[PDB]
RNA sequence: GUGAACAGCCUCUAGUUGAUAGAAUAAUGUAGAUAAGGGAAGUCGGCAAAAUAGAUCCGUAACUUCGGGAUAAGGAUUGGC
RNA sequence: CUCUUAAGGUAGCCAAAUGCCUCGUCAUCUAAUUAGUGACGCGCAUGAAUGGAUUAACGAGAUUCCCACUGUCCCUAUCUA
RNA sequence: GCAGUCAAGCGUUCAUAGCGACAUUGCUUUUUGAUUCUUCGAUGUCGGCUCUUCCUAUCAUACCGAAGCAGAAUUCGGUAAGCGUUGGAUUGUUCACCCACUAAUAGGGAACGUGAGCUGGGUUUAGACCGUCGUGAGACAGGUUAGUUUUACCCUACUGAUGAAUGUUACCGCAAUAGUAAUUGAACUUAGUACGAGAGGAACAGUUCAUUCGGAUAAUUGGUUUUUGCGGCUGUCUGAUCAGGCAUUGCCGCGAAGCUACCAUCCGCUGGAUUAUGGCUGAACGCCUCUAAGUCAGAAUCCAUGCUAGAACGCGGUGAUUUC
């Protein structure tokens, strides 16, 4: 949430605590992505930061190029895998969570996405509706 | 010592006691400010909650993303027969609050209005309003006079009604009674048009208006003993402890030696009295008519009942008001309903309502179908059916 | 608003029942209670399950929807 | 009988049918279980629990006192007729 | 070079269950490490059958990390006796 | 630890925008000591977990004032404690130190709150190892490992629940008292506008959403399954079949109802009096002056509206009031 948010977004469950992994669906050479922090999130006490499809995050990459493992980036969740309510009715979710790599102003470090992305995330950030192929 | 880690107070310290309520009717504790311009009409309604089902609206927001885009929601259906008149009664002003200095009452109460007075009925002579009705038949005289006190004082007027429980499909027979207050004109007309409607009966379309926000007033769902952890909304203490775990540890400090009035600890839940405003009508409904379920778009004559009946209620043979959202209060259970007490704009106070589907598939159960044609003629024929 | 079809039992889905799934492939699967949803996920194959539309279109239950069509016989008249 | 098996599970012979009962089914407990998505973020500490598990076939490292490590790791199969 | 001891800690080992200063310094592990491992060594106060240094296998021993697994936790809910 | 007074000087110029030496006056008791009054026929002495409340010396939020305040960001200060103040690595740790989010990640108290509330990592019995010291037994706020955490059924308090007596009984009600709840932020637009040489770069009103909290609810989704409801599977027993028993709910799948989840949905009021501050008139002081008389506006403040109970010794209205 934040700098290069195009719009609002409305809330939809969440499915990605901190200490989460989910994979990474860009071309950047990161296989997955290690949450740790939420943008946007509150503060309650012992309560996980969450978060949802279509929020940016703080991650660390586990697998993948030695550039960019053992430093923080920024991220942003493209599936949940977790249901989610949309207004009009439908309950749905992936088979997989997935976000891809982004720096904090909403641009992605890399230039295709493998997969679906959902529309809550398109809508917000425009250069992963650019770089998506498939948005449900 | 100067707690580790800020938090706020589990609860709310304004819903207490959480104790059950007095009656199984919520009161209400407050109607709204009177205007003496106005017709004289009611402010507030008595029905029984059925239960829920599903609406599917075209949305009207100018600046949302769902703008002019279908959206379902969640509606509740008070079932609202025509409510009765027997009485009103003029509360005037003291430096002690208003009172009640007068009751007027009609003349031919009926058997399910004359049964809240009686604890035993099927022993018993019925002999109630008897001398109070034989109290009329010389013109008007102990009555017309009492009126006239009214007229003479009571800054505050109320009407007393009764419901038709004999509609609905419950087991009970003994109607609700409450007094409702008249906001009105003219102490004098409102006493007149009550005088007029009493052994009469007053529709809920004469109330409520569709778009119109109200508030619900009833009793909430019995739950009973209950411990702290689901009452206030503790943690859980942790697995490895010696005595419980879904407790409180700390009920207080040393010095004050007392347990204070705002810790959590346990007992009833459920059975208050609440009051939860700004509930959008979405359709006031009529029992002289079929095709209460069906809207402009759908056009299928089917009711708002569901398949099967609505679950532990039944039909919705009488009037109905369809209300946007979750009310406090269980199926079966009096509601009062009343208007608002303000005027909202908001921009969503006044988004003006068009239904477009309504939900009648069975909620005992993964309902298919809404309609049995619809399942007739999806399974087709069976072995019952020739 | 549409009425969308189960896809693993031929239903119809109505708005704000069942759910539905996207799979990797970015495929959409609409289920219209966790009955279908759940044998779905067991990967069991609709046309041995004996409720659903497809198994009654392979086994002909229910059949009496197209019969037959004619043979043409005439002249050109022309 | 199952089964490698005086394992566990059911049964025959023989023996018991004893242990204060009844009615309801609130919290809190004890014993036992299940849980979306996440996956040790919990905690002094993965405590507890889960997961694994049999047999057959394949495959099997560092190190080594050359004897072991070793069921290493890790994979596949299993019914009835 | 000098004082000096009966001799002046050799081989080896080390912030080790032994290191006060001390969360020692460098590296590695981590997003982040008073933890761990590897190195360094003027070692308050290591050290040779007061046994020293290693060491395969074994260990209901102490300790750290990884995978898997999970109601430990996010965050609680439901069920049975 | 915190705050004042004075003001040589720093601050381009200028003591006091902000700081402020040499000196001095004080407050506090979240430091550590001093002392030994109480307690040795025992007040369970660390820390965390949990939960409440209080204070303000206010970190953030609301309203304001000053600036070496052009805008933006920042600093000083006032009314204010209404509402909030986190997630983690390491460490038993309090303390600390880093990663990150955030509007902010403020300090403290309540027998250094809280062990018949937990835990028991540490210290602080008995076992054992090392090092140093000691002839030695043994010693070491020197390290290390292992090491039983009892009782509430009494009184009070608290949370809930009944109930005698007021002619009886029933219905509708009033409302003293008590409590009280909402909070914060982002995006769009305002506007690349105002301001400024430019770089940069706002704000009010409005709209849509979200954070934290709270009260309900269960249409939908999800979870739960002794519906032992339907099916399936194992092993054995009933001669086979059909139908069933046992396997301390045998196991698997689906599973209605009910319960339930920011894992689901809905909802969360508008009026007055004020604080600080800015002002009006206006003398005192023939002028000037928000002040002295008087008075205007004005904060997340306070009181009402609203919301929760309803005095079991507060009240009202109304109905029916027993004969063999």
């Amino acid at each position: 949430s934040g700098n290069g948010a195009q719009g609002t977004k409305f809330r939809i469950s969440l499915g990605l605590p901190v200490g989460a992994i989910m994979n990474c669906a860009d071309n950047s050479g990161a296989r997955n992505l290690y949450i740790i922090a939420v943008k946007g999130s509150g503060s309650r006490l012992n309560r996980l930061p969450a978060a949802s499809l279509g929020d940016m995050v703080m991650a660390t990459v586990k697998k993948g190029k030695p550039e960019l493992r053992k430093k923080v980036m920024p991220a942003i969740v493209v599936r949940q895998a977790k249901s989610w309510r949309r207004r009009d009715g439908v309950f749905l979710y992936f088979e997989d969570n997935a976000g891809v790599i982004a720096n904090p102003k909403g641009e992605m470090k890399g230039s295709a996405i493998t997969g679906p992305v959902g529309k809550e995330c398109a809508d917000l950030w425009p250069r992963v509706a650019s770089n998506s192929g498939v948005v449900v | 010592s100067h707690r580790k880690y800020e938090a706020p107070r589990h609860g709310h310290l304004g819903f207490l006691p959480r104790k059950r309520a007095a009656s199984i009717r919520a009161r209400v504790k407050a109607f709204p400010k009177d205007d003496r311009s106005k017709p004289v009409a009611l402010t507030s309604f008595l029905g029984y909650k059925a239960g829920m089902t599903t609406i599917v609206r075209d949305l009207d927001r100018p600046g949302s993303k769902f703008h002019k885009r279908e959206v379902v929601e969640a509606v509740t259906v008070v079932d609202t027969p025509p409510v009765v008149v027997v009485g009103v009664v003029g509360y005037v002003e003291t430096p002690r609050g208003l009172r009640s200095l007068t009751t007027v009452w009609a003349e031919h109460l009926s058997d399910e209005v004359k049964r809240r007075f009686y604890k035993n009925w099927y022993k018993s002579k019925k002999k109630a309003f008897t001398k109070y009705s034989a109290k009329y038949a010389q013109d008007g005289a102990g009555i017309e006079r009492e009126l006239a006190r009214i007229k003479k004082y009571a800054s505050v007027v109320r009407v007393l009604v009764h419901t038709q429980i004999r509609k609905t499909p419950l087991a009970q027979k003994k109607a609700h009674l409450a007094e409702i207050q008249l906001n009105g004109g003219s102490i004098s007309e409102k006493v007149d048009w009550a005088r007029e409607h009493f052994e009469k009966t007053v529709a809920v379309d004469s109330v409520f208006e569709q778009n119109e926000m109200i508030d619900a007033i009833a009793v909430t769902k019995g739950h009973g003993f209950e411990g702290v952890t689901h009452r206030w909304g503790t943690k859980k203490l942790p697995r490895k402890t010696h005595r419980g775990l879904r407790k409180v540890a700390c009920i207080g400090a040393w010095h004050p030696a007392h347990v204070m009035w705002s810790v959590a600890r346990a007992g009833q839940r459920g059975y208050h009295s609440r009051t939860s405003i700004n509930h959008k009508i979405y359709r006031v409904g009529k029992g002289d008519d079929e095709a209460n379920g069906a809207t402009s778009f759908d056009r299928t004559k089917k009711t708002i009942t569901p398949m099967g009946g609505f679950v532990h209620y039944g039909e919705i043979k009488n009037d109905f008001i369809m209300v946007k959202g979750c009310i406090p209060g269980n199926r079966k259970r009096i509601v009062t309903l009343r208007k608002s007490l303000y005027t909202n704009t908001s921009r969503k106070a006044l988004e003006e309502v068009s239904l477009k589907w309504i939900d009648t598939a069975s909620k005992f159960g993964k309902g298919r179908f809404q309609t049995p044609a619809e399942k007739h003629a999806f399974m087709g024929t069976l072995k019952k059916d020739l | 608003m549409k009425v969308e079809i189960d896809s693993f039992s031929g239903a119809k889905i109505y708005p704000g029942r069942g759910t539905l799934f996207v799979r990797g492939d970015s495929k959409i699967f609409r289920f219209q209670n966790s009955k279908s949803a759940s044998l779905f996920k067991q990967r069991k194959n609709p046309r041995r399950i004996a409720w659903t539309v497809l198994f009654r279109k392979h086994h002909k239950k229910g059949i009496t929807e197209e019969v037959a069509k004619k043979r043409s016989r005439k002249t050109v008249k022309a």
